[PDB]
């Protein structure tokens, strides 16, 4: 603050120290899910690593 | 009278519930085709060779 020098009133405006904050939340669940019948897994899958896991 | 405490024993001696004999599976042309995966519609084509005439 500023006040006039040699001012008849001698009051001072006390300043405030306010700490702020914000929250960071873990709030999402990203997933990839696959369903294979016994026929699909037995007959239609050949590698399962370059055909299921890599995709 | 004498009285004794005995274990009611159980044995398997080879009496089996009567069920019919299995003959047909051995008498039929079984599994000449195996690679049924990696074949469209689970269908394997069988090729019958050509016949020519002299």
């Amino acid at each position: 603050n500023r006040r006039d020098l040699r001012d008849p009133d001698r009051t001072v405006i006390a300043s405030e120290l306010v700490e702020h904050s914000f929250g960071v939340t873990l709030d999402k669940h990203v997933y990839a899910a696959l369903k294979f019948t016994d026929e699909q897994r037995t007959l239609d899958i050949r590698d399962y690593t370059k055909q299921v896991l890599m995709p | 009278a004498h009285i004794f405490v005995k274990p009611e024993l159980v044995a398997e001696i080879g009496v089996k519930q009567l069920q019919r004999e299995i003959v047909l599976p051995g008498l039929v042309w079984t599994n000449p085709l195996t690679d049924f995966g990696g074949s469209k519609n689970d269908t394997i084509t069988v090729r019958v060779p050509a016949i020519t005439t002299a």
